[PDB]
RNA sequence: AUGAUGUCAUACUUAUCCUGUCCCUUUUUUUUCCA
């Protein structure tokens, strides 16, 4: 699932990169993939 | 009632059972003085059922036998009326498959009969030697052995004379005879003071009508021989003849044990007896060489081993007399099929080889290399291997050696199990053929190569192995075409992808390069090693083990048929062998980093090691820190110390700790040549002993330990004093690793700095209010005391004497 | 179609080290864009 | 020169069969000596006689004839004299001329 | 309660200080110790070294050093002189700029022997210019903040500093002798 | 856990996994003196084993020179039983 | 120790009642404990199970997974004994159905003979003076009556494995235990065998506190 | 705490060690005995005392081993 | 101004592991008013 730390790393990544570059945001996250990133954000 | 009370207060066996060792001291001492008054009258009836209680434990037994022995020493007389009871309730323990039941019953009965009233024993256990039950006769007989241990045979020997001269019962004559054999088992050497008295005891029954007594007396002869090593028939001649005649005029169980005894005396014998006796018994043996029976086979073959293994059994004698029926009836499939016969047939046949040579035995077991029960030819090579390995192959003539080499080839092809059996057989056989093997190297290799071509991995791997065995003789017979063959053809197979074969190929190449040096290798290592570098990425323990072995050899000795750039790439590949799951690989990797630092200079390899320290995950960080230590040890430490120290400034944890751990290993490895770099290193350890983290201080402490043990005796004690100032505060600590490395630093520092300095550090906190500090200082002072308790005699303070004690030492201040 | 003159592909340990470092720069960026006076990076990282 | 590690006293058996090494408290060992086949001397592992709280004023081998060799030590026992707050047991304690004995057959030292 | 009767034996700190022959030692918890006459004779022996500060404290050893920021370790001169640090700085900046692809390209085609630094420079640092650092003699345990504690007990008047001279108006160096400080002026004026 | 029942004249041995380290100091270097064990941890199925692994006795347990400088090698059979 | 004997070795009321009662005492002590714990029916059915267990669940190779499944269904929290309890409960619930056990991988032989032994136990129950009671779903009483019977048959956690409470000899858990992976700290068993390694069967997790509730004369606190 | 079984075995192993409750009397008496065992062992302090008093080596070591029994007063209580 | 309490994941230590593990033979115990 998802933990405060990862959720905030996500928040930071997205707010920087923009809301359609899911693959790099996924790359920032250890053991998280772009499907899950996109779902969690939306 | 005072008796029930005395038992009440007597159950402080609870004080001894439960409790502090203080409890043990109070009760043990009080009872060891109260033993007479409290008596064993009540004790013994309280005492026997706990000693027999099913789960009184090891130390419960230990303590209660402590009790029984010391209270029986105390009460030599005040244990008197309970003797038969103790006796019969403990008796089965000496004859008991618990060695320690034997031991403990033995010891307490020693002390029991020892402080006992003497005649009592005889009185109770005369009428039981005549008894009807062999059970009770054996129990009381081995008891009597223990009682002779307790007292001594002399006091008893005429009553033995009685129990053995009885004309009422054969039961009792058998009983006395086994008492004899039993002491002969127990006291061993201790019999020669009698040495014939027991022989006299026994002369009556080897002629007796009851086979039981007759044959247990034969075994008594056996046991007495055993404890009565080579000192021969200056005692035993008095019975040699009934043995002699019953051997033939008997059949069965008597044949067994009587043969056993006579073969136990056959060592102790002499020519004019050990020629007639052996020569006579040999015809018995020839009729028994067809005996189906198992313990028969055991006894007769053991006999034969000693018997036809003396100096008075002629070479000719055996070769024409024993061998034909021996080989005929034991070299059938049955014996190798058997679990016992395999090994024991081995034993005696290797001994007969030791006797009469190889050019007949080898010839008699050649073609058993081509039989059916693979177990069989397995056995025959087991033997042959043992044989020629102990003896040498001097007398093996032409045709013999031929059929041998050929049966060898067969065994090895025919192989159907993964065993070192046939490998070792081959290795030994050519190891002994030495230079005899020249003309079959086409044959031997051609075989091995056709196997190397096979479809299934296993046989391929086998042929690689066999090459790695015979590798040395391959050359030593000057195999230009042939050892050249194996060189280039294995350079071919270096492309395999079955790890199990690739590893063995690497092994065989290594075992060729060992014999033939680098600069005449058939593939020049100038092309070998470039081929090897892409294999170091094979992520498999066996191929990785053997590859790093081969590259380590080359980088050690070859090292110059390769270019700096090659060595650099190979460095970069080694950097990730440091994560193999097997530790042999990792130690080999570190060694080769050392060799490469020798061949190329140290500086580039050291740069590539620091960048690895930056990795995480610890077990490859720790192994690169070992490698740094090794590079520094080979190429002198001044080359690497500045770079290490300077890297101590990159602000990351794993790397500052890598630097500290590397200096740890470095001072361990160099040792007494730390008297140079101790000054350079101190301000970095004081830096890291003023906090940076737990692990920071744990590691700086380890470094202090090894510096101190290196610089023992070279005067750099001011520097270790300075670092004591910084290590000693960590004394109050909790984490196990941290406080443990601290304590280690203080033992090292104790030898290197002396025990005054450390007793002074430990003075004031011995008697402190607190208890955490009292305990740490008494832990230290204990370790300072154990080692070097004898210096301190001149280091203790001056501790004034109050009123009713004297505490000053006037001995030490006599003037003179 | 790959290309000639290239190394391999970074191994998981190096990929991990640089994932870490990139994460750290992500952190420095966010604490920059959020202007924090309550922050320190210590001599141990 | 410790106190409980052997070496201060050492005795032999008059015939040359065993040696005993002994400290001034708690420790004494015994070594057995046999010529080897080539008569070049051997020495097997040592025996034990660890007995706490006991001095030794001397140890010496007693001359027996091919029996078990055995040794006469003096002794003392400071034990009680340090359990008595009165100093009585300081006085009233007696040397105990004692013999330990081998048992080469059973390979131990018996009091 | 028996501990409480020994607690009535638990004498006064004045009891101690008056009894004892050397009263400097006597401290707070000294009295709850099972043998204070010993404890104090020991603590008043020569050359012995007292327990650390921090057995009382609730904070562990240097969790109090936790707060601050700290500057990296400073090499020995005779090792700076040999000019290693600049080599390493340069290599650092290089490899922080270079990118992953180029990193692996250099893994497969190394820049063999980029740099050099000669021996006899090293061997002379370590064997010809190595020198005794500043060491502290027997007893002076390091405790937290000790390096922060400035220094005291130089009641001597001649003790002057160069920043002292500058920010007081007096001279620094060989003229710290021939410079009477502005306080020796009123020493001459009114004592 | 230690045997420590006192020393003797019987050498100890190492399995090949355990090959190379000292018995306690856990070193890999400069071994000086041979190891000796007690009769009790000498007998029987325990003949020629690895004091550490329990594996077969093949290579000889030795004593790191530090352990001999501090005479931690004068205590006897240190077998972790 | 179980309380059938006085301190001199003769018969107590508890002691006689168990000899007349068919089957062994440990069980008998547990059945008497149902009297105190008002878990009569449940302790009864448990006894009925331990009478015959050795053949309960058919474990064929050719249907291993569906079998392990129709087994893993009933697996209750507390241990194998209440497992058996629910299993019997559900079988009789089905109306003593044979196809029930056929569907659910249970040996009908074991089940029905166990039912018979419980019914004749009930036919003994009037003589042994037991009131027909339910635990009302309170398996605490159940585990406690199990203890009051089988306190002897206990082990504790050791960091070197599961080891006895008394002799501290070393045991292991049967693979097929409903607690086999649960691996409880305070263990009760029903078998003590040493197959290829030491084993114990029909095991349950207990409180060491019930042990000072039941046998402070045999189990003292300091030993727990 | 099996460490402690071994450690009070160590207390049983080395006469003269300590623990956090050890009394001034046990401490100083153990150091006094050790002092005696070494005056005997070292062949030369024996000459020092033999010569300091006007005794002779047998006299010296006999005194010493007599004193070894209650060297520092009678016991504590 | 640093308490213990924690079902906190992360970081970290021991040249600490990757080689120290697994499924039962046989069979037996008397019983009670029906409604
Ligand atoms: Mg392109
Ligand atoms: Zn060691
Ligand atoms: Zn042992
Ligand atoms: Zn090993």
């Amino acid at each position: 699932v998802w933990r405060n730390t990862e959720d905030e790393i996500l928040k930071a990544a997205v707010m920087k990169y923009g809301k359609n570059q899911w693959s790099r945001i996924a790359s920032l996250l250890h053991r998280k993939s772009a499907k899950q990133c996109k779902a969690r954000w939306y | 009632p005072e008796e029930q009370k005395e038992r009440k207060i007597m159950k402080l066996l609870l004080k001894i059972k439960n409790g502090t060792p203080p409890m043990r001291k109070a009760a043990l001492r009080q009872i060891t003085d109260k033993a007479r008054e409290f008596g064993a009258g009540p004790l013994f009836n309280q005492i026997l059922p706990l000693l027999m209680s099913p789960t009184l434990e090891d130390q419960e037994r230990h303590l209660l036998v402590k009790v029984i022995d010391r209270i029986l020493y105390k009460l030599d007389d005040l244990v008197r009326p309970y003797v038969h009871k103790i006796l019969v309730v403990i008796e089965p323990l000496l004859i008991d498959e618990d060695y320690y039941a034997r031991v403990e019953g033995r010891e307490i009965i020693s002390n029991l009969a020892k402080a006992a009233g003497l005649a009592t024993m005889i009185s109770t256990m005369r009428p039981d030697i005549d008894n009807m039950d062999e059970y009770v006769r054996n129990t009381t007989a081995r008891a009597f052995a223990v009682v002779a241990s307790a007292l001594g045979i002399p006091s008893l020997l005429p009553f033995l004379k009685a129990v053995c001269k009885s004309k009422k019962s054969w039961q009792a004559r058998h009983t006395g005879i086994k008492i004899v054999q039993q002491i002969a088992i127990l006291m061993g050497c201790a019999i020669l003071p009698h040495l014939r008295s027991l022989v006299e005891i026994i002369e009556h029954g080897l002629v007796d009508e009851q086979q039981k007594v007759r044959t247990i007396s034969a075994l008594a002869i056996a046991a007495l021989a055993e404890a009565a090593t080579p000192y021969g028939i200056e005692s035993f001649d008095s019975v040699l003849k009934p043995l002699w005649k019953g051997i033939r005029q008997h059949r069965g169980k008597g044949l067994a044990a009587f043969l056993k005894a006579i073969g136990y005396l056959i060592p102790l014998m002499d020519a004019e007896y050990a020629n007639y006796y052996t020569r006579e018994v040999m015809l018995i043996l020839i009729r028994e060489f067809q005996s189906p029976d198992e313990e028969m086979k055991k006894i007769v073959l053991k006999v034969v081993k000693q018997c036809c293994g003396t100096d008075g059994v002629e070479a000719n004698y055996i070769k024409t007399e024993i061998l034909p029926p021996f080989f005929k009836h034991f070299w059938q499939h049955r014996m190798a099929l058997d679990r016992r016969n395999y090994r024991q047939l081995v034993d005696t046949t290797v001994e007969l080889a030791n006797k009469v040579g190889a050019a007949e035995i080898i010839s008699r077991i050649v073609d058993d290399l081509k039989d059916e029960a693979e177990q069989y030819r397995k056995m025959v090579m087991e033997t042959i291997e043992k044989i020629m390995g102990n003896l040498g192959a001097a007398d093996i003539d032409h045709k013999l050696e031929e059929q041998l080499i050929d049966g060898i080839l067969y065994a090895f092809q025919e192989q159907t199990t993964e065993d070192s059996v046939m490998l070792n057989g081959f290795g030994t056989v050519v190891n002994a053929l030495g230079k005899r093997v020249k003309p079959y190297l086409p044959q031997i290799c051609g075989t091995v190569l056709w196997r190397l071509n096979n479809k299934s991995a296993k046989v391929r791997q086998q042929a690689a192995d066999l090459i790695s065995r015979t590798a040395v003789v391959m050359k030593t017979c000057q195999e230009e075409k042939l050892m050249g063959h194996l060189g280039v053809v294995l350079y071919e197979y270096l492309g395999e992808e079955y790890p199990e074969v690739l590893g063995s190929i690497l092994g065989a190449l290594k075992a060729i390069v060992n014999v033939i040096g680098m600069h005449k290798m058939t593939p020049p290592i100038k092309d070998l090693l470039p081929r090897l570098t892409p294999i170091l990425k094979n992520r498999h323990e066996k191929v990785q083990e053997n590859c790093i072995d081969l590259v380590g050899r080359i980088a050690d000795r070859g090292a110059e048929y390769v270019s700096a750039r090659e060595w650099m790439r190979i460095c970069f590949e080694l950097l990730e062998l440091l994560k193999a799951h097997k530790k042999a690989i990792r130690r080999a990797t570190v060694n080769t980093f050392g060799y490469i630092a020798k061949a190329i200079g140290p500086h580039d390899v050291l740069a590539t090691l620091l960048n690895n320290l930056k990795v995480q995950e610890r077990q490859n960080r720790v192994c690169t820190t070992v490698a740094i230590a090794i590079v520094a040890e080979t190429c002198s430490p001044f080359t690497v110390l500045p770079a290490l120290m300077n890297e101590y400034r990159v602000p990351e944890l794993n790397v500052q700790n890598g630097v500290l751990k590397s200096l740890s290993f470095l001072f361990e490895y160099i040792g007494e040549m730390g008297k140079d770099y101790i000054y350079a290193v101190t301000p970095l350890l004081e830096d890291a002993l003023m906090d940076r983290d737990l692990v920071h201080r744990q590691t700086a402490s380890a470094v202090v330990q090894h510096m101190s043990l290196g610089v023992y005796g070279f005067g750099c004690e001011d520097s270790l004093n300075h670092l004591l100032n910084y290590v000693w505060p960590n004394v109050f600590e909790t984490s196990p690793h941290v406080i443990q490395a601290v304590m280690g630093a203080l033992e090292g520092l104790r030898v290197a700095i002396g025990p005054c300095r450390m007793l002074q550090y430990c003075l004031q906190g011995l008697f402190h209010p607190a208890r955490k500090v009292r305990d740490v200082y008494w832990k230290i002072y204990n370790s300072i005391y154990i080692g070097s308790q004898d210096a301190l005699i001149a280091h203790y303070p001056r501790i004034y004497n109050d009123d009713k004690n004297t505490y000053i030492r006037y001995e030490l201040d006599y003037i003179l | 179609g790959g290309k000639t003159g290239s190394g391999g592909v970074a191994s998981s340990s190096e990929s991990n080290r640089d994932r870490r470092e990139r994460l750290r720069q992500l952190a420095l960026e966010t604490i920059d864009i959020n202007k924090d006076p309550y922050f320190m990076k210590n001599h141990l990282g | 020169c410790r106190r409980i590690v052997p070496g201060q006293f050492l005795a032999v058996d008059p015939k040359g069969r065993a040696v005993m090494i002994s400290a001034i408290e708690k420790q004494k060992l015994v070594y057995i000596l046999n010529r080897d086949a080539a008569a070049r001397l051997t020495i097997s592992s040592p025996l034990e006689a660890h007995k706490a709280n006991t001095l030794v004023y001397h140890v010496v081998g007693v001359d027996v004839g091919f029996e078990n060799p055995m040794f006469a030590c003096l002794e003392m026992d400071y034990e009680e004299a340090d359990n008595d707050p009165t100093g009585e047991a300081a006085a009233n304690t007696q040397q105990t001329l004692t013999f330990y004995e081998l048992d080469l057959g059973l390979n131990h030292v018996v009091r | 309660s028996k501990k409480k009767l020994r607690r009535m034996n638990r004498f006064t700190v004045a009891e101690l200080k008056q009894l004892v022959a050397r009263p400097d030692v006597v401290e707070m918890h000294d009295v709850t110790a099972q043998d204070p006459k010993l404890l104090v004779h020991l603590k008043a022996t020569r050359n012995s070294v007292p327990v650390p500060r921090h057995w009382c404290f609730k904070r562990k050893y240097l969790q109090g050093k936790r707060g601050i920021e700290k500057p990296p370790f400073e090499l020995p001169d005779f090792i700076k002189r040999t000019g290693i640090q600049e080599m390493r700085e340069a290599l650092q900046e290089k490899e922080e700029q270079k990118t992953m692809k180029s990193k692996m390209r250099e893994k497969v085609r190394p820049k063999m022997g980029k740099i050099d630094i000669d021996y006899q420079k090293l061997h002379d640092a370590f064997f010809k210019w190595q020198t005794k650092p500043k060491l502290t003699i027997h007893g002076d345990l390091y405790y937290e903040g000790k390096e922060f504690e400035t220094r005291l007990k130089e009641k001597k008047p001649g003790d002057l500093s160069d920043e002292l001279r500058i920010s007081l108006g007096m001279p620094v160096g060989p003229n710290a002798h021939k410079v009477p400080p502005p306080w020796l002026i009123a020493m001459q004026r009114y004592g | 856990i230690f045997c420590r029942k006192q020393a003797g004249v019987a050498i100890g041995r190492l399995c090949e996994k355990c090959d190379g380290k000292c018995v306690i100091c856990d070193s890999y270097v400069r071994p000086c003196t041979l190891v000796r064990i007690c009769d009790e941890c000498n007998y029987g199925s325990y003949q020629g084993r690895c004091v550490i692994c329990g594996g077969p006795g093949v290579s000889d347990a030795y004593y790191c020179k530090e352990c001999t400088i501090q005479e931690k090698d004068r205590d006897g059979c240190p077998k972790i039983v | 120790a179980l309380g059938a004997l006085n301190h001199l070795g003769e018969l107590t009321t508890s002691g006689r009642k168990m000899a007349e009662l068919p089957v062994d005492p440990m069980l008998s002590k547990m059945i008497l404990a149902s009297e105190k714990y008002s878990c009569s029916e449940e302790i009864l059915t448990v006894a009925a199970m331990l009478s015959v267990n050795n053949s309960i669940f058919y474990r064929p190779k050719d249907k291993v997974v569906h079998a392990d499944n129709a087994r893993v269904n009933f697996f209750l929290p507390g241990g194998d004994h209440l497992v058996l309890l629910n299993v019997y409960t559900q079988w009789a619930e089905s109306g003593y159905s044979s196809q029930w056990c056929y569907e659910n991988f249970v040996q009908f032989r074991s089940m029905r003979r166990a039912r018979d032994v419980r019914e004749q136990l009930e036919g003994l129950l009037e003589r042994v003076e037991v009131g027909l009671s339910s635990c009302q779903g309170d398996y605490i009483r159940v585990r406690k009556a199990i203890t009051a019977g089988y306190f002897y048959h206990t082990a504790r956690l050791t960091r070197s494995g599961y080891r006895t409470v008394k002799q501290q000899q070393t045991v292991f858990i049967h693979p097929n235990s409903s607690l086999f992976e649960q691996q409880p700290r305070w263990l009760l068993y029903h078998e003590l065998v040493l197959t290829t390694k030491e084993f114990m069967r029909q095991v349950l997790e207990i409180e060491s506190s019930w042990l000072l509730e039941v046998a402070p004369h045999y189990y003292k606190a300091k030993e727990l | 705490y099996t460490i402690h079984s071994q450690l009070e075995h160590l207390q049983s192993k080395y006469i003269g060690t300590g623990h956090a409750d050890t009394t001034k009397w046990e401490w100083l008496v153990n150091q006094h005995r050790d002092s005696y065992c070494s005056y005997m062992g070292h062949f030369d302090l024996l000459n020092y005392f033999a010569i300091a008093e006007n005794e002779s080596k047998a006299r010296v070591r006999f005194n010493l081993m007599e004193k070894m029994l209650q060297p520092c007063g009678p016991p504590a209580d």
